[PDB]
């Protein structure tokens, strides 16, 4: 059970981890769109 | 009648429309183009430079030279009266079965407003839908919401269309007061494919529940905003039923997953940024909008009581759509693939099922007065009675202690007598007589859940399933 | 000196805010934002153009407005006044006094920043200290100059753990033959994000064994502002640093809470909009820790040292 | 015991004074000094 | 027991910050009776330069309206605009191309930013 | 009042022009129905206002108007007996104007501004007065309200108004320099109330529950955590709390839980009875309630808003109790709104200041010195739900890093019908060790031994259910029998507790030492009994078993002498039986 | 440059009994030691440092303690160098950037030893160089690239991070020198995951 346990934990914190850096990409790209279509115009 | 022209920007859902200052924030617009089809759209931004509207449906015949766009109303609004009972509708009010328009009494905004926690009281009274798993072990109370979990291949749909046409009150149990109020179904289903549109119209006309119910139809194909739309147009027109005309409304909303979907398809339109798994992060507020508005209200006779039905992703019950639901509703119940594989109908598995309002509306002068105590010893002998089935397997059938034969044998027979009741409507008395020719089976003197006085009442009976319960 | 006085903001949000024409003011200064009601709080640059500046605010920035504020220059580089006299005094991590005593007169100014010691300019460190606990004594020996966390968890008791090292830690000359007696450590303590209980248990136990004429506190509280949770240990070892080399005491620093200072500095990196780590953390956490925990040991031809032991909880363990 | 609190307390008490009487010898002159640096 | 050697210690720091905040309250008196005697003429002048020159682009130079018989031929020597405000008094403040970017110099503020080396430097003198 | 125009409209968002002048997080009126918000962000002659309400309808060009302050609550008589939703406003009232529902842009005072008090000076003119002093007094459900002077407020009296009746809007005493206090002010509730000192937990927050009491005590102006697990008594035993505590005041906060439990709490309460004075309960609380289809800004500020008035009555010299329904349900809406400023998460998509936010709102309780002179205490008891039990959620890992007391409640114990459910396994009190001495000067000089003594004695009972299980109880030797059944006596008789029973709803700390006593003396001399030949189950059926057991249910004045004869029992009946 | 490079076949003897025979790595080769805190990969790499057979051993701190850098300057010189017999500091290197000197000067660090090494190559030696951590250095891309503003591919890191790797690692092996001599340079680089 503890070995599972731990799998399952190294599993979830690999994935949330992905998630985030998926997240902060597109935000990043996002602003930089943004930038270009409202700043510079 | 004013129409705005110069369109700036078409790409995907979206159009942006120039010196329409006059539109007002989640206005609904008409777009005619050049060919002279009328699309539908929201109104989803409004800035002194131009103003962002979201599409119904597709895009495929506009241009920025002759599209115009037009205004319809100034907030989405719903007519609604007494004679919508017996009507069907695509989820954005406008009728199906080919019949003439409503008059309404009123316009109503489907956005209703939050109730007032010192207006409202506390449940009191039960429904009866028919189903001995539900009535007996996992009551529903009037005001209560109490959703129903369910796989991808299960059969929720059927266990839906029965529960409503089943569905009672029961005030001739209440002793005092006994006298009916009118009983009405608001059935609302969203992403629905052809198949279920046709089991379901077919289930309401075969039996005549239709004239005692109302329905909201949206389709897959339709646009996602009306797969938005629905839920509040149904809860708008229940409100309205229960609260002005004192009626008993039970309203069944299917497949919340797709609405889920529908929202998050929503949330990446308008550029929103996803929240955790990809669905926005005000996902809970939202569907605590949709959730809360059932219950009883002080000074008044009518209720709302909500049955929402969705099937969990994976079978996983941590994806944030149950999550939610939980936290939100006041139990669920629980369908089994195993008990629907071994041929068993309805598949409701009382063992992972709860329902948190039940110890209040049942009981003396509300059920029958035993209903507690036979509840708590049925879940008691069936939970023993599951793991020996496993237990067996490896010591055999003759190492048993003689009782493990008893709960062997009622486990089976619970299982083939009170869970698979097939198509039948069986009242609360019913369920409750074969609940006890159940529990004749085991030993006196086990069932100490109950008190001697109830059992010497009611216990030694034989299988009234076979005799229908007389 | 005179002061000057910047009006141009031109844009409030968060923890920042961004001043105009502000062409003069030095990368990484120290500012005084003066709002309509006279309330100064402060500030510090993190980003010069000529276009604008980007001036990270100390606390919240409720009530300014963009039509009566204004910016003053303060130093080009955060600095702090030290004197020997600061012995036996206690401040709130900012370095404000908090014991209701005036003022001290400052004997120097330094850089917060500390500059990096010259790996040539170091020596080894020998000096075996006996803390009276026999799992650290035999097994994990502590040596003045060494820098050795506690690592802990939620109700696990650190803080006992540092009262007694702080309470019974030596030298023992005669074994290692330096035969010359020496004075007993002076005590500088930090804390960071720190509660009312754990700092009522700190305060008692130095009043009981009578270290408090030995020791400086900079407290910084739970309910304090959390981006001044960042000067706090660079403070402290400023103030560690120039005791120890330049009057030659032997002195022993305690870092309450580095959790506390992890959180704070993500709350930072988050709002700077900067590449994120493994969990969330900034990228340069590591550069950030090491510029703290580096500031300890002995240098060549001094006789003074630094010692840390950092306390840190370690998350769900 | 108290006594030699006592005795601190009259020693906290003369120093109080002391360090005052010491002080007044030239105050005037530091605030010249003062005086010259913070004007122009 | 170390108790009395803790108000032995108490007492000597509240009483040398007794010192120090007289000896600042002399000083700051002593300071104030500048423009009330003939001393203002050339103070004012040397603090108005100081301001022009830290702060080149200046376009007004605001300053105390009893220094206007000096001001109206010094700020033409430099040939910005004048202004006055009776709340600046004992200052003098000039104001950028702008007017976002301010300088002000009045003694007050001098003295409020030289009295922490002031401080230390003094008790040299004293003790 | 800076006035300007709407722009932009988009969702709860709303970008105004011509707002130069505008502050940071100050409160707004938003088009013609006067919707609420509050200032996020400036830049140029542009504010953006987050809307709290919804935003349909809304056009371009409505005005927009700031008050110029902050959240804030008016604090003054009036406030007991009440029910408020998250930004203090009053429900009755709401719906005694709008019916059932709540609708957009109602508008209702805290305070009730018509009903007459009984005033009762205590100033005289020409006295100086200062933040924090007390002006007069006004009877409310029989506390003596004490007019305070705001905080900030100095100066010197002018006028005083004479004893009478008087409405909450009549200045009182006017100062010197024009400015008028009345019996009610205004405060910000981001920004912790001023007080002298706090001061060391150094006594107990006598709750009233024998568990709580001796095995995890919290002390006065400590703070607590405790799971929510579904049918284990939480509601029960918080209800228990309010009435049996120490704590003169109580504060009980709802912030986003179902509809059904804020009816369920809402219509219990009123039923309830103080032991103090047998009137209603509710002359002593506050209720702030929030559903989860309330706005979420209001959800937000549900606890801050609670936790200024319990901070307000602290300075009047009181003792308050501050129950928080589900901090979790607060961290929910604190992530919702994080995600609607497009923040960038941190971990499981809370914001990276969720610690930050606890701590602050945990470090207002304790017990302070207030700036009057007196002495009051704020004590705060949170609920986490974390989502499947499972404590490594982040709102519980932050809650368990600043928090004393940890008090696990299980289901498990409620279904083996154990109450209170409060396991003594993973629960942990940090507080036992600063109140011991209090013990020993109070309850008695060997209080601590005796309950370490019944720790261990749980201890080894727990130390050996593996081969109890494995075997069996019958099948043991005499030693551990009868330590399994020491523990049998001390779960059923001292651990359990019925909050329904007319005596045993409340058990002092002498009442818990007798018992504590009894056990010990019980077991020492069995100890002894099997060291000069015995059999177990012959002492099983001695009596003084039965008088350990009904030594519940005894009035507390007549505890010390059935607690002397039932010590007498004991001495002689291990004599008499073997 | 070189004239020829040549297939290694000779062993790079460190002193280690697993490390010579498990897993030997020949002159001209490279090694990687990846490995937690606290588990000997400075140690390992300052024990190479003093048994070996390599002639010249360059040393590159990149981005450690600075006690790891006070230590061999203090008791080096004390050492005998175990082919010429003199002090051991006077075929030693030192490039030491702790971890609190300015971050961009860590990329430097790397390229500087590494040049190094390479021209005591081009003299006809042998060459033993130690990176101390190379996750210093890509630390340090990771932060110049968030100051560029550019994009990252995993877990912040710039995309042409292996690049740069790569272009560091193939500067080793066992070469034939413009002057007609033999020389080599052997890399162990240091891993801190
Ligand atoms: N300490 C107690 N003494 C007496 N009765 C108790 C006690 N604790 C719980 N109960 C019983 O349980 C009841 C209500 O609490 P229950 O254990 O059913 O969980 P709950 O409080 O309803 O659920 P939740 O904890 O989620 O609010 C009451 O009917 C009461 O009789
Ligand atoms: N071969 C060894 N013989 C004896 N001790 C060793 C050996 N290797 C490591 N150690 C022990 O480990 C500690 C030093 O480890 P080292 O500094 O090599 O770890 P590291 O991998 O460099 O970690 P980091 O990179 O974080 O510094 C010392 O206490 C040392 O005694
Ligand atoms: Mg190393």
């Amino acid at each position: 059970i503890p070995g599972i346990r731990a799998q399952i934990r190294f599993i979830q914190q690999v994935l949330e981890q992905r998630e985030r850096e998926d997240t902060f990409r597109l935000k990043r790209i996002k602003g930089k769109i943004e930038a270009r279509e409202a700043e510079e115009e | 009648k004013k129409e705005y022209t110069g369109i700036t920007y078409i790409s995907g859902p979206l159009l942006f429309v120039e010196n329409a200052k006059d539109l007002a924030y989640g206005a609904i617009v008409d777009i005619k183009d050049g060919t002279g089809r009328v699309r539908g759209g929201q109104v989803i931004e409004v800035s002194e430079e131009y103003a962002v509207i979201q599409v119904f449906e597709e895009t495929t015949g506009l241009d920025l030279a002759t599209t115009s766009v037009s205004l319809v109303e100034d907030v989405a609004r719903l007519g609604v009266s007494k004679e919508m009972l017996g009507r069907r509708f695509n989820g954005i009010g406008k009728p199906i079965d080919g019949l003439p328009p409503i008059t309404p009494e009123k316009r109503l905004p489907i956005t209703g407003l939050p109730l007032n926690p010192v207006a409202r009281r506390k449940p009191e009274q039960f429904i009866q839908t028919g189903i001995s798993t539900i009535d007996v072990m996992n009551t529903l109370v009037r005001g209560q919401k109490l959703p129903i979990f369910s796989g991808s291949g299960l059969p929720a749909n059927e266990i839906a269309a029965q529960i409503a046409r089943q569905a009672t009150v029961r005030p001739d149990l209440s002793g005092e007061g006994e006298k009916e109020e009118p009983f009405a179904v608001v059935f609302a289903a969203m992403g629905i494919t052809q198949r279920e549109l046709s089991y379901f119209i077919q289930e309401f006309e075969r039996t005549g529940a239709l004239s005692r119910s109302v329905l909201f139809l949206n389709k897959a194909d339709d646009p996602t905003i009306e797969r938005i739309l629905t839920p509040r147009m149904a809860l708008t027109v229940a409100e309205y039923l229960a609260f002005e005309h004192d009626y008993h409304v039970l309203v069944i909303l299917t497949d919340m997953t797709n609405y889920c979907e529908a929202l998050r398809e929503i949330g990446a339109a308008r550029e929103e940024i996803p929240g955790r798994r990809g669905y926005p992060g005000y996902m809970y507020t939202d569907l605590a909008t949709i959730y809360e508005r059932a219950g009883v209200v002080e000074g008044k006779k009518g209720s709302v009581t909500q049955i929402p039905i969705l099937s969990m992703p994976d079978d996983d019950r941590t994806h944030p759509i149950p999550d939610l639901t939980g936290y939100i509703t006041e139990g669920q119940i629980q369908l089994s693939r195993e008990l629907h594989r071994k041929g068993i109908y309805p598949p409701i598995d009382p063992l992972p099922s709860l329902s948190r309002l039940m110890n209040n509306g049942v009981g003396k002068g509300k059920t029958r007065e035993d209903h507690k105590q036979v509840s708590d010893q049925l879940y008691s002998a069936y939970a023993n009675g599951v793991d020996i089935r496993k237990l067996v397997a490896i010591i055999g059938e003759d190492a048993l202690t003689e009782n493990d034969r008893r709960y062997l044998q009622f486990a089976d027979a619970f299982e083939r007598f009170f869970i698979n009741q097939g198509q039948q409507n069986r009242s609360i008395e019913e369920s409750l007589q074969i609940a006890w020719a159940l529990l004749s089976m085991l030993p006196q003197g086990e069932l100490k859940r109950i008190s001697k006085d109830h059992i010497g009442k009611y216990y030694g009976q034989k299988l009234e399933e076979i005799w229908g319960a007389p | 000196l005179l002061k000057k006085e910047y009006t141009g903001i031109t844009y409030i949000s968060g923890p920042l805010l961004f001043v105009e024409n502000a062409k003069d003011l030095a990368y990484g200064a120290i500012v005084d934002i003066k709002d309509g009601t006279g309330r100064v709080r402060g500030g510090q640059v993190i980003e010069v153009s000529e276009e604008y500046a980007v001036i990270q605010v100390f606390e919240e920035t409720t009530g300014l407005d963009l039509a009566t504020t204004s910016v003053s220059l303060v130093e080009d580089v955060a600095r702090l006044g030290v004197s020997k006299e600061m012995l036996g005094r206690r401040f709130n991590g900012i370095g404000k006094p908090i014991d209701g005593l005036p003022p001290i007169t400052p004997e120097k100014r330094l850089p917060i920043t500390g500059l990096p010691l010259n790996p040539v300019a170091r020596r080894k460190p020998e000096q075996f200290i006996q803390t009276g606990i026999s799992t650290i004594d035999v097994m994990n020996t502590l040596v003045r100059g060494q820098k050795l966390p506690i690592f802990s968890g939620s109700g696990l008791p650190a803080n006992e753990i540092a009262a007694q090292i702080a309470r019974q830690a030596t030298v023992r000359p005669d074994l290692s033959g330096e035969g010359e007696k020496e004075e007993p450590f002076a005590v500088v303590f930090a804390a960071m994000g720190i509660t009312q209980r754990e700092l009522s248990y700190f305060i008692q136990e130095f009043e009981r064994t009578g270290a408090l004429s030995r020791s400086v506190l900079f407290l910084n509280k739970a309910d304090d502002p959390t981006i001044e949770r960042i000067l706090t240990p660079r403070m402290a070892l400023t103030v560690a640093e120039y005791l120890a080399f330049e009057h030659d005491y032997h002195v022993l620093v305690i870092l309450t809470d580095m959790t506390n200072y992890c959180e704070a500095l993500r709350e930072i990196g988050a709002a700077r909009e900067e590449i994120p780590g493994r969990r969330g953390y900034p990228g340069y956490m590591y550069t950030d820790l090491a510029t703290i925990y580096e500031r300890a040991g002995v240098v060549e031809g001094k006789k003074g040292s630094v010692t840390q032991i950092p306390i840190l909880s370690m998350p769900d363990d | 015991t108290e006594a030699l609190l006592a005795r601190y307390r009259e020693r906290a008490e003369a120093e109080a004074k002391a360090v005052r009487e010491k002080a007044m010898a030239r105050l005037d002159e530091a605030v010249a000094l003062v005086l010259k640096e913070v004007l122009p | 027991e170390s108790a009395g050697e803790l108000l032995v210690a108490t007492a000597r720091t509240q009483a040398r910050g007794e010192v120090l905040e007289e000896v600042r309250r002399r000083v700051r008196e002593a300071l104030e009776a500048l423009p009330q005697k003939p001393e203002w003429p050339e103070v004012v002048r040397k603090l108005a330069l100081e301001a022009l020159e830290a702060l080149p682009g200046a376009k007004a130079l605001v300053a105390n309206p009893e220094d206007l018989p000096h001001l109206e031929a010094l700020a033409r020597e430099r040939g910005v605009e004048l202004q006055a405000e009776p709340a600046l008094r004992l200052g003098v403040r000039a104001v950028g191309a702008e007017g976002k970017t301010q300088v002000e110099n009045s003694l007050l503020a001098r003295l409020d930013r030289a009295w922490d080396a002031l401080s230390s430097k003094v008790a040299q003198a004293l003790w | 009042m800076i006035q300007g125009v709407i722009q932009k409209i988009a969702g709860p968002a709303v970008i105004a022009k011509g707002m130069l002048g505008a502050r940071m997080y100050d409160i707004c009126k938003v088009g013609e129905e006067g919707l609420v918000g509050e200032i996020i962000r400036l830049d140029g002659d542009t504010a953006f206002v987050q809307v709290y309400e919804d935003t349909s309808g809304l056009k371009v060009g409505e005005p927009v108007v700031s008050t110029g302050l902050p959240l804030a609550v008016e604090l003054g008589p009036g406030m007991l007996n009440g029910i408020y939703d998250g930004i203090q406003r009053p429900l009755e009232r709401i719906r005694e104007k709008t019916g059932i529902y709540i609708t957009r842009g109602v508008v209702v005072h805290a305070l009730d501004r018509e009903k007459k008090w009984a005033w009762t000076p205590m100033v005289k003119p020409g006295d100086e007065v200062r933040g924090g002093m007390v002006l007069g007094t006004v009877p409310e459900f029989g506390f003596t309200h004490k007019i305070l002077v705001p905080p900030d407020v100095r100066g010197r009296v002018k006028e005083v108004k004479p004893a009478g009746e008087y409405t909450v809007e009549e200045p009182v005493v006017v100062l010197e320099d024009g400015t008028e206090l009345k019996m009610y002010h205004t405060w910000p509730v981001r920004r912790a109330r001023p007080v002298q000192r706090k001061l060391d937990p150094n006594t107990p927050f006598l709750t009233g529950m024998r568990i709580l009491d001796v095995l995890f005590p919290v002390a006065m102006g400590g703070t607590a955590a405790i799971p929510g697990p579904f049918g284990a008594g939480k509601s029960v035993t918080q209800q228990s709390l309010a009435k049996w505590s120490n704590a003169d005041v109580v504060v009980y906060v709802g912030c986003g839980e179902r509809g059904n439990e804020m009816t369920d709490v809402l219509v219990e309460f009123p039923e309830l009875t103080d032991p103090k004075t047998g009137g209603p309960l509710m002359h002593r609380t506050v209720l702030i309630a929030n559903t989860s289809n309330m706005p979420v800004a209001a959800r937000e500020a549900s606890i801050y808003v609670g936790v200024t008035i319990a901070e307000y009555f602290r300075d009047q010299g009181f003792s308050v109790a501050l129950m928080a329904d589900s901090t979790s349900r607060w961290a929910e809406a604190l992530r919702e709104i994080s995600s609607r400023l497009e923040e960038m998460p941190a971990e499981e998509g809370y914001p990276p200041y969720l610690a930050a936010r606890l701590a602050a709102f945990y470090e207002r309780a304790g017990k302070v010195i207030t700036l009057g002179g007196e002495e009051g205490a704020v004590t705060i008891v949170g609920a986490v739900s974390p989502p499947g039990g499972d404590m490594s959620e982040p709102v519980t890992q932050s809650t368990l890093r600043i928090v004393g007391a940890f008090w696990r409640l299980d289901a498990s114990l409620a279904f083996r019908r154990h109450f209170p459910a409060i396991n003594w396994n993973g629960s942990y009190s940090l507080f036992t060790s600063a109140l011991d001495p209090w013990y020993r000067e109070n309850v008695a000089e060997d209080y601590p031994e005796l309950r370490d003594a019944i720790s261990e004695l749980l201890q080894r009972e727990a130390g050996l259910q593996e081969i109890v299980q494995l075997v069996g109880p019958d099948a043991l030797q005499d030693a551990e029998r009868l330590v399994i059944e020491v523990g049998r006596i001390i779960r059923e008789d001292f651990l359990q507790q019925n909050a329904y029973h007319e005596v045993d709803a409340y058990c002092s700390m002498k009442k818990a030492y007798g018992i504590m006593k009894m056990i010990l003396a019980f077991y020492k001399e069995a100890e002894a009994a099997i060291k000069r030949g015995v059999s177990i189950d012959e002492i099983l059926q001695l009596p003084v078993l039965e008088r350990i057991g009904r030594a519940r249910y005894v009035s507390e004045e007549e505890f010390p002498a059935y607690f002397e004869e039932a010590m007498k029992e004991i001495q002689g009946a291990f004599k008499a039986l073997a």
